[PDB]
C-alpha cells in the first residue's frame, strides 16, 4: 500500500520497509512533515534521502508517498518572493498560490528544437558587453578566486534588466543567510524584485537540498522558456553543489573516482547546464540563458571541477585576484576571457569599437609588464602606453550602479577613436560622469540614432556633438 | 518470446527476473513500454541492454533511457537479439538516436527495412588485406606531412580552442564534393548546439544526402553514450560489406566513450582500477577499434578526436587509445594565435604510413626536406632570440626566409571559412601539393613577399594574389 | 669609460635576462614533476580507500 | 525502559533499547554503576546517540573512557539532548562538556533550568544586518582590518605565533570596554594552557563577567567535538534574555574538525580529500551559522585556526574561509622578528574597510598604509644586494616611513605582564587613526625607529625617545 | 610514583612511531574500521592518554614534575602526515632535525627556523 | 618440446606489458585486493614463472637451449615504474631503445648507460 | 639456512659467516599469501604483520658470547623509493648499511655507493 515504516536512519539517509508500489523519484512525506526522494528501489528496502532536519525521525515512524514525481510548483505568483528549492516561502510575506507544477528532472529540448543565438543580453558591465559578449540562450562561465566581486557582477547583471523582459532568477547555494538577506534588501532598494525570484538553501540545510537547488532553479525558468519570454538563471556557486553531491554519494557507500570526486559529477553538471539554450521559432523562440559561477584555489584553473565545467560551457570569464586586490574593479583578464557564440549577438555599432578595444587591451597588458620607465622609445611605443592607460581608466566601474547601453556604446566610441588623447590622464574618470548627464541634455539626437539604427551615430555631427561636451568638461 | 519483471532500480541499472529459465544472452535487448493503470502512474518507453548474469534467474541490465517512474513489478519483453540499427539506403541523409529512431522530424523508416546487430564478432585473420592505399583528403598539411591510409585509425589532438569540428566538416565536405566518399558521423559527448550547427553547415555546404548521422549527447544516460559509437560503426560495416565500397567513419570524442564506460562499471559494481577507470579498459576500447579495418572488399578509415584528460598522456585512457592509432595529427594553439589555419604542427604530427615506398621516394624525399627545414627553424629562432639574426651567416638566413614561406603556404582557404570570413575556398590534389612544394623548396619564387602566401590553394594562386596586391 | 660602463649595464641586463629565462624553465620542469608526484600519491590513497571498502 | 550495552570498541558503544522507546539522534544517555564484587570497577559515564541500526540497536559515542564497561550494563535514557545549565550563575565558573563545574568553587543546584545543546538556527525572517565597527583597542586590528559586530572573525596562523596571547588581550580589553558577557571555549585545549588562563583571569580580576568551558586533548573525540556547542548554548541564553552583545571566543577550531573526522572513522564511514569525513561543510556550517546579529542583539565571535604547513588549501581552513567576515593572517617570521601581535598588513582583509561602514578618513588612511608597506616589500632585495645609497630619494622616503609604520603597528600589552612584566595599555580608534596620520605626515620622522616598538600612543613614542633623550 | 613523592622526573620514549605501528597491526587483525593510511581512528586519543599525564604539580600536591621527550621518525622529510601532525598538535613545542644539515657539519643538527617552544623565555635563568 | 629434444630455440613475446594489464583486469574481475598502481603482488610470480623456463641445458640432459626475448613498453621513458623494474629483476640484461635519439635521426639508437648484459664475455666469440 | 648457521656458532663455536641472497622476497612472498589467508591491507597492500614477523627473523641473527656471526644481506627496494614499508621496517635492524643508487651507476661509477646516505655504527 501507500504506507511504510522507516527501519534505519543514517546521517541524512534512511531506509524503509513497505512502500511496495513506490516508483523511483517519487516524493515521500514522513510523519514529521519533512519529505524525501526515493532514490533506490532495491529488493525489499527503499532508500529514502531526507530533505530537511532528520533528527526527529525514529525507527518505526510512518513514511507515506505523495503520489507524484519530484516537482516544484510554479506560476506567475512567485515573482517577488524568496522560496526554498522545494518551493515553500521563507520571506515571511505569507503563502504563495501557484497552479502549475514542473518536474525537476526532464528531457531537455532536443537538437531539432534548438536554434542559433543572435540577440544580445546587455549586462551594463562595460568590459563584459564590450569584450566578452553574451546572448539569449548562451551558457557562460564566470570563474575566479574568493572575494573577487563575482556576486557584484551577478547583481549588476540582474539589475539593469528592466525594459528587456528578462524574467530573472537567483539561486543561493549553501550561502550565508546574512548575505542572502543583504542581497534581497539590495534588490528591494533598487526596485528590481518585481521581475525576479530568489531561491535559497543555506549551509544549515543538509546537503541534498543544496544538490536539488540548481535543478529547481532551472525548473522555474522553463515555464517562461515554454511560454516565450526570455529568462536568465544565476547560480551563487556550483562548486558547493559538487561538494554536496560528493557527501551524498559517499554516505550512500559509492566508491570515489579521480581526485576523490565520484565520476558521476560530469553527468550531474552537464545535465544541469545543457538545458540552457534558445528554442526555435516554431516553439516560441523562448530562452533560458545561465550564468554558472565557480571558484579556483590559488587561482589555478587547471583543477578537476574547473576543467570539467569549462568543457560544458560556451565560454569563460576569468576574474583576477591579483588585479582585484590591486583595486582594478571589476577585474577581467583579456587574454583568458573569451566566448564562442560571441561576435554574432553583439550589435553592429559595438562591433566596430569592440574589435579595436580588444586589440588595445591585448597589446597593453604585455607592454605594461615593461611600461614603468617612461622614456624608452619614441612616441610609437608610448602611444600604446597612452591608449592602454586611458583604456584601463575607462573600463573601471563604480560599485553596484549598472550602465545604460546607448551611452555605453558612445563612451567606448569616444575612447577608441582618440578624442580622449589630449585629455590629461589624471582626470580621465571624471570625464565619464560629466559626459553621461551632458549627453542626455545636449546629445539626445545621438541616443535616438543608436536606438533607431543599431549603428554608430551619423559621423558628420558626431565629432561636433562630442566636442561640445569636451569643451563643457573642465 | 517471453516476459519478465523488474525487481531492482538503482539509477540507470535495472535488475530483471526471468521465471521460466528462458534467460537472455549478454548484449541482448529488452523493452519496457507501459501506459498508466491508475492516476498515480507514469507512461514510459524504454530499451535495456543486458550486461551480466547474476544467478537465481536474475539478470543485470543498463538502461538506454532514464529510469524515472519505473515501478517494481513492471514487466519486460525479450527482443531476442542485440539492439538493431536500420541499415540500407533508407538511413542516408538523416539523423538518428542510439535506438535507430530519427531525431529529425523529416520522417521515419518503414518496417520492411532490414536491421543489423550492433554487437557482432570481429573479422578473421584470413579476411584482412596487407595492401596499403593512401586516402587522398586534399588538405595540404595532412596529405603532405602525415598521409592518412585506408583502414587506418587517425587521431586529432590539440588545445581547447583549436580547429577540430571545423576540420571534421572540412574533410567531410572535401571527400563528398570530389571523391564522392559515402561517410558516416557519430557524435559522442559533444554540445547539442553544435549538433544543430553541423546540421545547418551541411545544408549550407550542400553535402547532406550522401552522409548519415547518429547522436548521443551529454543529456543521455551513460549507457546510451557508450553504445552510440558502435551504431556508427555498424552503419559503415553495412557500406563496406554489402555495397562493397570505400567508407569513412567519424567519432567526435572517443574519451567520453571511455568515461561513460567507467561510470557504467561503477554502477554495475565492479572494483575501480588505476586512476579510477573500470577494469576492462583495453578490451572494451579494443573491440571497437579492431572492427575498423581494410578487409578484402573495402575499408572503414576513421578520423577521431582525442582529449587528454589532464594533459597527461601517461594516463590510462589516452595511452590505451594511443596504442591503436596509426596516424596522428596534432593541432596547436600557438599557431592559431596567428592567421595560420588549420593550426597543424608538422613536427608533432606523425604517420606510420609515410613509408618511403608507399608515398613514393619523391614524395618521401620532399616531405623529409620540409620537416628538416621546420625543425631547424624551431632551433634557429632560439639562436636568433639569444644571439641575434645579425649573428648568423647567409645560409642560415636563407633557411629562416624559406621557413617563413613554408609555414604560410601550409595554410589553406576553405568552405567553412565562408561563414567565418567569406573567402570562397580551394581544393588541391596530392600531386599538386607535392609539385608546388617542390618548386618552393628550390626557392626561385622567393621574390614574392611573405604577406602573399597567407591563405592559398596552389602556387599559381599565389602568383595571381601577389601581382595584383602591388 | 662611458662606453665601458654603458656596455657593462647592457651586459648585466642581458646576462640577468637570460639567467631569469633559465630559472623560469627549471621551475616549469620541477612543477611538472611535483604535480605528477602529488597526483600519484592521491591516486594511491584512493586505491587504499577502495581496498579497505571492499575488504570490510 | 532502560537500555543494555551490547558492544564496546573503544569510544564507540552499542545499546539495545527495548523497541518503542528508542532515543532520537543527538540524544543523551547516562551510565551510573557501583561494583557488586571486588573485581569490578565503579563507573559514571555519559553517551550520545549518533545513528540508528538494523533492529532495536543504537550506535553511540562515549564522553568518558570506556575502561571497565561490562556487557549487559544498564543505560539510562534522559529523553533529551545534552543539557547545559544557563543563567547568570555561570559567571566566573569553569565547566566540563556536560555542564558540571570543573573548578572546586562549588556545585550548581538541580533546581535550575538547563538548555539543550542542539537547536535549529536563526530563521530568514528573524535575522538582521546592522553594521558597527567594534573598537577592540588593538592597533593593527582597529587600523587595518576593522572588526564588526554580529559576525564571525578569524585568526589564521601556524603554531606559536601569538593566537592565545592575542585572544587574552581581546578578552581583557573587552572586559574594560563593556560589561558585555563573554564566553570562552577551550575546545581540545592543552591542560597546561587552561591553568595559565584561569589563573591570569583570576589574578587580573577579569573573571567576574565571563564564563569558561573546557574539553582537554586527553578527552575522547566526541567530547572534544561537543564542547564548542556548549559554549554556543550559553552565549545564546545571554543574547535572548538579556539582549546585549555577548562575545563567544573559540580557542582553536582545527581540533574540532579533526575530532569530527575521527568520530566518522569510528562510526565506519568512508573518508574523502585528505581523509576528512564526508560531512565536513555540514557540521561546520551548523556551528558557524548560529553566530549572528538577530533583532535582540549580537553574538560576534573571534576564532583562531591552525594552518598545518603554511598551505591554506587543506579542507579545514578552506571550508572555514567562506563563513568568516574578516580574517587576519599571523605569520611566524614577524613573531620571531619580535613585533607583536604578529599580523601581516598585506595579507589581512575585511568587509568593513569601506567609507559607508567605517568612514571616509579611515578608508584613505588604511589604503595609504597598505600601499606604503607593499612598496617596501618589493624594495628590500634591491636594498640588500645593491648599495642602499642607490635607492632614489623618494623611495628612500617610503623606506624610512615604512620602517616606522612596521614598528608602530606593535603594541605594549597587558598579557605581556606575565611574559615580560611591562604594563601595556588600551587605544581608542580616534587615537590610532590620528597617530598614523602623524606618522604619514612625516614631521616626527626625526624620532628614532627603536622607540616605536611596544607603545600605545605617539606621545608614548616621544616619552620613550625622551628616556633615550631624543 | 617518584613525582608523587616530590622528586623531579624525566621520561624518554625512544620512538613513538613504532608504538603507533604496533597499534595499527593489532587493530587491523581485530577487524576494526580503518582510516587515513590504515591507522585506526583512536590513535590521537591513545597518544593523548599517554602525553597528558606529564605535569608540574602545585605546592599543595608536592612540587614535583614529569617532563617528557617523545621522538618521531619522519620518512624522507615527510610532514603533514597523520602521526607527525597528531603529535605536533599535542606537544607544547617541537624540535626538527635536518639530515642535510647533519651532512653539512652542523651537530647536533637543529633548525632554529622550524623549531618552537611555547614555554620558552620563562624556563631560562635570568642571565640566559 | 624442441629444447628437451636437443635443438636450439628462440622465443619473442611481442609485448609482456599487455600480459600484466590482462592479469590486472582478470584479478580485479575476481575480488583480489590491489597493490602498487592497482597491480597485485602476484605480478612478480607470474613473470618469474614465465621467464626461468628459458635455459641452457647440460650434456647429461641433452644440450638444448631456449633463449627468450621479452618486450616491455615504457610510458614516457619511466624505467623507474613498477612493471619495468619487476621484469628487469628477472631478466639477464636489458636493451633500452631511446626516442630522443631516434627522432633526432639516429635510427636506431641504444642508450649505453641504461643497457647492460650480465652474460657478457661468456657469450661472445674470443675476437670480440 | 639460518638454522644451520645457528648450530655451527653454538655447538662448534667457530665464527660463522652467513649470506642471504635477497631477503626482500621473504616479505613479498608474505604479501602474496597474506591476502588469500584473509587479513586486510596496510599502507601499500602489505600484510598487517610486516614488522613483527620480519623482526622475528632478523632478531635471531645475533652474535652471542658463545660465538660470533657476521651476516651480509641484500634488500631490493621495491622501486627506487625507500619510503616503502618493507625497506622502512628493515633499516633499523642493520649495524652497517650500504645504499646503492641508480643515478650514480648510470654515470658509470661502480660500485654505485651513495656517499651521503651510507651509515655504520
Ligand atoms: N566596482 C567596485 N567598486 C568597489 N568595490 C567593488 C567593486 N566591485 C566589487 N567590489 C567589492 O568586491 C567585494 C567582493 O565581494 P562579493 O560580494 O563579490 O563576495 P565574493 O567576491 O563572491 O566572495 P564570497 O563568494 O567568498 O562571498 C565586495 O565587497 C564588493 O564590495
Ligand atoms: N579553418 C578555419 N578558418 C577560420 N577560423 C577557424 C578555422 N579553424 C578554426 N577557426 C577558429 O577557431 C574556432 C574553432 O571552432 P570549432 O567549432 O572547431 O571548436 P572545437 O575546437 O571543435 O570545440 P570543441 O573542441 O569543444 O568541440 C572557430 O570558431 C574559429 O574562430
Ligand atoms: N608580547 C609578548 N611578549 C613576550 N613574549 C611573547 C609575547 N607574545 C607572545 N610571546 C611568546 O610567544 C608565545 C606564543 O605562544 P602561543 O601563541 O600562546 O601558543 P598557543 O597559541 O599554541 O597557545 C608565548 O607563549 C610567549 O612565549
Ligand atoms: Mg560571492
Ligand atoms: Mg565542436
Ligand atoms: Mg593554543
Amino acid at each position: 500500500s501507500d504506507v511504510g515504516t522507516v527501519i534505519q536512519v543514517g546521517d541524512g539517509i534512511a531506509r524503509a520497509h513497505g512502500l511496495d508500489n513506490v516508483m523511483s523519484g517519487e516524493l515521500v512525506e514522513f510523519a514529521n512533515g519533512v519529505m524525501g526522494m526515493a532514490l533506490n528501489l532495491e529488493e525489499n528496502n527503499v532508500g529514502i534521502v531526507i530533505l530537511g532536519p532528520y533528527t526527529g525521525i525514529k525507527e518505526g515512524d510512518e513514511v507515506r508517498r505523495t503520489g507524484r514525481i519530484m516537482e516544484v510548483p510554479v506560476g506567475e505568483a512567485l515573482i517577488g518572493r524568496v522560496v526554498n528549492p522545494l518551493g515553500q516561502p521563507v520571506d515571511g510575506l505569507g503563502p504563495v498560490e501557484t497552479t502549475e507544477t514542473r518536474p525537476i528532472e526532464s528531457r531537455a529540448p532536443g537538437v531539432m528544437d534548438r536554434r542559433s543565438v543572435h540577440e544580445p543580453l546587455q549586462t551594463g558591465i562595460k568590459a563584459i558587453d564590450a569584450l566578452v559578449p553574451i546572448g539569449r540562450g548562451q551558457r557562460e562561465l564566470i570563474i575566479g578566486d574568493r572575494q573577487t566581486g563575482k556576486t557584484s557582477v551577478a547583481i549588476d547583471t540582474i539589475i539593469n534588466q528592466k525594459d528587456q523582459n528578462m524574467i530573472s532568477i537567483y539561486v543561493a547555494i549553501g550561502q550565508k543567510e546574512s548575505t542572502v538577506r543583504t542581497v534581497v534588501e539590495t534588490l528591494r532598494k533598487h526596485g528590481a524584485l518585481d521581475y525576479t525570484i530568489v531561491v535559497t538553501a543555506s549551509a544549515s540545510q543538509p546537503a541534498p537540498l543544496l544538490f536539488l537547488a540548481p535543478y529547481a532553479g532551472v525548473a522555474m525558468g522553463e515555464y517562461f522558456m515554454y511560454k516565450g519570454k526570455h529568462v536568465l538563471v544565476v547560480y551563487d556557486d556550483l562548486s558547493k553543489q559538487a561538494a554536496a553531491y560528493r557527501e551524498l554519494s559517499l554516505l550512500l557507500r559509492r566508491p570515489p573516482g579521480r581526485e576523490a570526486y565520484p565520476g558521476d559529477i560530469f553527468y550531474l553538471h552537464s545535465r544541469l547546464l545543457e538545458r540552457a539554450a534558445k528554442l526555435s521559432d516554431a516553439k516560441g523562440g523562448g530562452s533560458l540563458t545561465a550564468l554558472p559561477f565557480v571558484e579556483t584555489q590559488a587561482g589555478d584553473i587547471s583543477a578537476y571541477i574547473p576543467t570539467n565545467v569549462i568543457s560544458i560551457t560556451d565560454g569563460q570569464i576569468f576574474l583576477q585576484s591579483d588585479l582585484f586586490f590591486s583595486g582594478v574593479r571589476p577585474a577581467i583578464n583579456a587574454g583568458l576571457s573569451v566566448s564562442r557564440v560571441g561576435g554574432a549577438a553583439q550589435i553592429k555599432a559595438m562591433k566596430k569599437v569592440a574589435g579595436t578595444l580588444r586589440l588595445d587591451l591585448a597589446a597593453y597588458r604585455e607592454l605594461e609588464a615593461f611600461a614603468q620607465f617612461g622614456s624608452d622609445l619614441d612616441k610609437a611605443t608610448q602611444a600604446k602606453l597612452a591608449r592602454g592607460a586611458r583604456t584601463v581608466e575607462v573600463l573601471k566601474q563604480d560599485l553596484h550602479q549598472p550602465i545604460p547601453v546607448e551611452k555605453q556604446v558612445l563612451i567606448i566610441y569616444a575612447l577608441t577613436r582618440g578624442f580622449l588623447d589630449d585629455i590629461p590622464v589624471e582626470d580621465v574618470r571624471r570625464f565619464e560622469k560629466e559626459f553621461y548627464l551632458f549627453l542626455d541634455q545636449n546629445g539626445q539626437h545621438l541616443l535616438e540614432h543608436i536606438r533607431t539604427t543599431k549603428d554608430l551615430p551619423n559621423e558628420d555631427d558626431l565629432n561636433k556633438a562630442i566636442e561640445a561636451f569636451k569643451k563643457t568638461f573642465v | 518470446m517471453t516476459r519478465g519483471r523488474v525487481i531492482q532500480v538503482m539509477g540507470p541499472v535495472v535488475d530483471v527476473k526471468f521465471e521460466n529459465g528462458h534467460l537472455p544472452a549478454i548484449y541482448n535487448a529488452l523493452k519496457i513500454q507501459h501506459k498508466a493503470r491508475n492516476e498515480n502512474e507514469v507512461d514510459i518507453d524504454l530499451t535495456l541492454e543486458v550486461a551480466l548474469h547474476l544467478g537465481d534467474d536474475t539478470v543485470r541490465t543498463i538502461a538506454m533511457a532514464s529510469t524515472d517512474g519505473l515501478i517494481r513489478g513492471m514487466e519486460v519483453i525479450d527482443t531476442g537479439a542485440p539492439i538493431s540499427v536500420p541499415v540500407g539506403e533508407v538511413t542516408l541523409g538523416r539523423v538518428f538516436n542510439v535506438l535507430g529512431e530519427p531525431i529529425d522530424l523529416e520522417g521515419d523508416i518503414p518496417a520492411d527495412a532490414r536491421r543489423d546487430p550492433i554487437h557482432r564478432p570481429a573479422p578473421k585473420f584470413e579476411e584482412l588485406a596487407t595492401e596499403v592505399e593512401i586516402l587522398e583528403t586534399g588538405i595540404k598539411v595532412v596529405d603532405l606531412l602525415a598521409p592518412y591510409i585506408k583502414g587506418g585509425k587517425i587521431g586529432l589532438f590539440g588545445g581547447a580552442g583549436v580547429g577540430k569540428t571545423v576540420l571534421i566538416q572540412e574533410l567531410i565536405h572535401n571527400i563528398a564534393q570530389e571523391h564522392g566518399g559515402i561517410s558516416v558521423f557519430a557524435g559522442v559527448g559533444d554540445r547539442t548546439r553544435e549538433g544543430n550547427d553541423l546540421y545547418h553547415e551541411m545544408k549550407d555546404s550542400g553535402v547532406i544526402s550522401k552522409t548519415a548521422m547518429v547522436f548521443g549527447q551529454m543529456n543521455e544516460p551513460p549507457g546510451a553514450r557508450m553504445r552510440v559509437a558502435l551504431t556508427g560503426l555498424t552503419m559503415a560495416e553495412y557500406f563496406r560489406d554489402e555495397q562493397g565500397q570505400d567508407v569513412l567513419l567519424f567519432i567526435d570524442n572517443i574519451f567520453r566513450f571511455t568515461q561513460a564506460g567507467s561510470e557504467v562499471s561503477a554502477l554495475l559494481g565492479r572494483m575501480p582500477s588505476a586512476v579510477g577507470y573500470q577494469p576492462t579498459l583495453a578490451t572494451e576500447m579494443g573491440q571497437l577499434q579492431e572492427r575498423i579495418t581494410s578487409t578484402a572488399k573495402g575499408s572503414i578509415t576513421s578520423i577521431q578526436a582525442i582529449y587528454v584528460p589532464a594533459d597527461d598522456y601517461t594516463d590510462p585512457a589516452p595511452a590505451t587509445t594511443f596504442s591503436h592509432l596509426d596516424a596522428t595529427t596534432n593541432l596547436e594553439r600557438k599557431l592559431a594565435e596567428m592567421g595560420i589555419y588549420p593550426a597543424v604542427d608538422p613536427l608533432a604530427s606523425t604517420s606510420r604510413a609515410l613509408a618511403p615506398e608507399i608515398v613514393g621516394e619523391e614524395h618521401y624525399q620532399v616531405a623529409r626536406k620540409v620537416q628538416q627545414t621546420l625543425q631547424r627553424y624551431k632551433e634557429l629562432q632560439d639562436i636568433i632570440a639569444i644571439l641575434g639574426m645579425d649573428e648568423l651567416s647567409d645560409e642560415d638566413k636563407l633557411v629562416v626566409h624559406r621557413a617563413r614561406r613554408i609555414q604560410f603556404f601550409l595554410s589553406q582557404n576553405f568552405h567553412v571559412a565562408e561563414q567565418f570570413t567569406g573567402q570562397p575556398g580551394s581544393y588541391v590534389p596530392v600531386k599538386e601539393t607535392v609539385r608546388g612544394f617542390k618548386e618552393i623548396l628550390e626557392g626561385k619564387y622567393d621574390h614574392l613577399p611573405e604577406d602573399a602566401f597567407r591563405l592559398v590553394g596552389r602556387i599559381e594562386e599565389v602568383v595571381e594574389k601577389a601581382k595584383a596586391m602591388g | 669609460l662611458l662606453d665601458a660602463k654603458a656596455s657593462e649595464h647592457a651586459a648585466r641586463m642581458t646576462a640577468m635576462k637570460n639567467a631569469t629565462d633559465n630559472a623560469n624553465e627549471l621551475i616549469r620542469t620541477l612543477t611538472l614533476s611535483y604535480n605528477r608526484a602529488r597526483q600519484a600519491a592521491i591516486t594511491q590513497e584512493i586505491t587504499e580507500i577502495v581496498a579497505g571498502a571492499n575488504a570490510l
